[PDB]
């Protein structure tokens, strides 16, 4: 039946004041509960709905429902309240979790703080061209990878996967690795990494040379 | 032919009452009861399939 | 597969290649409005006429 | 609140058993219906299509067993879970440390008056062999980064398994340095970043080195850092 | 014999031109085969042949 | 607000006057505590602190 | 009701935009910051947060 749906698909707020997350289904009857996940970490309980409250912690976060809809609020959300939020009602043929509404603490505005770094240097057996592009520090994530290597716009010929958020900063990373063949460490004297981002609508870049 | 049950599979369908008084999507969804036989035997059609694995 | 600039509700998904079929029952949706992609089953237990 | 515990993280290969464990304490000498929820790497909480509440039958949801086979157990304070003949995609964090999940629509019902959560644990169903990062970029090269305004740091690549050991000149650099951790790449291997980002008049004065080890294997490396703002790089 | 069809092809219904037990060879064949006709009396000889005929492990 | 009592003493309800896990230590506690005391608006929280005691086996 | 905005973004009614002090950093900020969303109930906390300027020594 149903499948739970959460009303905010994105939200972003400074330190302080208030939030109001929301979830809906055409029925209730047996309690859904609201759970907060910090990035990289296990959930915890904030609220019960359907008729009556419960909590694990003092009343800075609190919530209620009416008719088909159920809500969670946070007071003075200055702390580590960068998180994704879920709820569930468990029973019979499927009902399942909500999708994950995410809210964040509005960092000071800056351009992509991206990086590039030298590979295995001297030896040329195979694979030793493998420099890496990383996404770092910027928000929100309207973003995609770009490359300026072999003196041209590059895509393909890379080893690709995501990596965790920038801990003492704000946001996500990845390890886009230029797995070029052998001599490609020293064929082309320039490497440059780039971001494509639908909020910036434009590139931002960094570049290096061997010994700098 | 008896082997036509290779080509077709069970399904969930909506059910008015799954026991606790609530409607559900159900694997035993009950489709029609036909009771033409004057000896009072029922032929029941259900969304399971039975006698095959 | 992945799409790069979207909320969970700006998107929708369903399983679609089906090699197994169903009775065309009410109380499940139709595949398309068209003259439907078929197959038929002989059903068991005919009426006999007999003595009680 | 009920106190919750699990078995530590694992590395595994397809086609074998995994014997995960959980313990719940203070009250709950019979489990308060704790349940083996699971989250695949970085996804939204698409959950365990296997086990729902258990302490008398190994009840699952309407999905798993069909792809991969799973069960759970009901010992005093102690809720074992067995997942077996698994595949790479069963790599996830598992959160047994959870509330009563009241099964609306078929049998019986549960409380509100106390919260219960806890930590998760990881099984790493993976193709790689035991290998440190140090033999790739770090041993042959100098470490270098170029930003000139404030973007300065270091990198680490393709170690397996976890965890990293990472350090800098006299340890005190870790108080100004920021570090940006890994997850398992699709190749079965991990990648880690670490940076010293400050404007050049408050950075260019000192001298810097960086030190890395892979404590599953003890492949240690220590190296010269050449940030473009310092005169050691000129 | 009575005859049965698929697009550019028409054949005697007693078995299809496809190799025997053809649904086992192509599980999505029937959603072509019974799309463009079904109503002719040979189609229920055809359905039996489509789902029940000899592999190399069988004989009469 | 308003608060609970016991014999010669008046005290806040949400932790016991006896040492915690007080029902496990001295189970006849109710036979001193609850002669006429059932009228207290704080009794619900005295009960929760007495039985669901958050005992030394638990954590927060 | 649901929260107020800054018209730059759907930022909540009262919070510091990047720093405290507001009017004491540029006095024509009221021109941008206090034109219309004061018709939403939460914006009286923006007058608390902005005009109690909160430089380093103003503390709790």
């Amino acid at each position: 039946e149903i499948v739970l749906t959460q009303s905010p698909g994105t939200l972003s707020l400074s330190p302080g004041e208030r939030a109001t997350l929301s979830c809906r289904a055409s029925q209730s009857n047996n309690y859904l509960a609201w759970y907060q996940q910090k990035p990289g970490q296990a959930p915890r309980l904030l609220i019960y709905g359907a008729s009556i409250r419960a909590t694990g912690i003092p009343d800075r976060f609190s919530g209620s429902g009416s008719g088909t809809d159920f809500t969670l609020t946070i007071s003075r959300l200055a702390p580590e309240d960068f998180a994704v939020y879920y709820c569930q009602q468990y029973g019979s043929s499927p009902l399942t979790f909500g999708p994950g509404t995410k809210v964040d603490i509005k960092r000071t505005v800056a351009a992509p703080s991206v990086f590039i770094f030298p590979p295995s240097d001297e030896q040329l057996k195979s694979g030793t061209a493998s420099v890496v592009c990383l996404l770092n520090n910027f928000y929100p994530r309207e973003a995609k990878v770009q490359w300026k290597v072999d003196n041209a716009l590059q895509s393909g010929n890379s080893q690709e996967s995501v990596t965790e958020q920038d801990s003492k900063d704000s946001t996500y990373s990845l390890s886009s690795t230029l797995t070029l063949s052998k001599a490609d460490y020293e064929k082309h004297k320039v490497y440059a990494c780039e971001v494509t981002h639908q909020g910036l609508s434009s590139p931002v870049t960094k570049s290096f040379n061997r010994g700098e | 032919n008896f082997n036509v049950y290779k080509a077709i599979r069970p399904y969930l369908a909506h059910c008015p009452d799954c026991g606790e008084g609530h409607s559900c999507h159900s694997p035993v969804a009950l489709e029609r009861i036909r009771n033409e036989a004057t000896d009072g035997t029922l032929k029941i059609q259900v969304s399971l399939q039975i006698g095959i694995k | 597969k992945v799409i790069n600039n979207c909320k969970v509700d700006q998107c929708h998904a369903a399983v679609t290649n089906h090699k197994k079929w169903q009775y065309n029952s009410p109380l499940v949706p139709r595949n398309a409005e068209l003259g439907d992609r078929k197959g038929k089953v002989h059903i068991p237990f005919p009426l006999a006429n007999v003595t009680c | 609140e009920v106190q919750l515990v699990q078995s530590g993280a694992e590395v595994k290969k397809p086609g074998s058993s995994v014997k995960v464990s959980c313990k719940a304490f203070g009250g709950t000498f019979s489990s308060y219906a704790i349940t083996w929820v699971r989250q695949a790497p970085g996804q939204g909480l698409e959950w365990m299509g296997g086990i729902i509440p258990i302490l008398g039958t190994t009840d699952y949801a309407q999905k798993f067993q069909g792809r991969v086979t799973i069960t759970a157990d009901k010992s005093t304070s102690t809720a074992y879970m067995e997942l077996s003949s698994l595949r790479s995609e069963d790599t996830a964090v598992y959160y047994c440390a959870r509330d009563p999940p009241t099964h609306g629509g078929d049998f019986n019902y549960y409380y509100y008056g106390v919260a219960v959560w806890g930590q998760g644990t990881t099984v790493t169903v993976s193709s790689a062999s035991t290998k440190g990062p140090s033999v790739f970029p770090l041993a042959p090269s100098s470490k270098s980064t170029s930003g000139g305004t404030a973007a300065l740091g270091c990198l680490v690549k393709d170690y397996f398994p976890e965890p990293v050991t990472v350090s800098w000149n006299s340890g005190a650099l870790t108080s100004g340095v920021h570090t940006f951790p890994a997850v398992l790449q699709s190749s079965g291997l991990y990648s880690l970043s670490s940076v010293v980002t400050v404007p050049s008049s408050s950075l260019g004065t000192q001298t810097y080195i960086c030190n890395v080890n892979h404590k599953p294997s003890n492949t240690k490396v220590d190296k010269k850092v050449e940030p473009k703002s310092c005169d050691k790089t000129h | 014999p009575v005859m049965c069809l698929l697009a550019n092809t028409t054949f005697p219904c007693s078995q299809p031109p496809c190799t025997p037990c053809c649904y086992e060879k192509e599980p999505e064949e029937t959603l072509r085969m019974l799309e463009d006709n079904v109503m002719r009396p040979g189609y229920y000889q055809l359905l039996q042949a489509s789902l029940t005929c000899s592999p190399h492990r069988q004989r009469r």
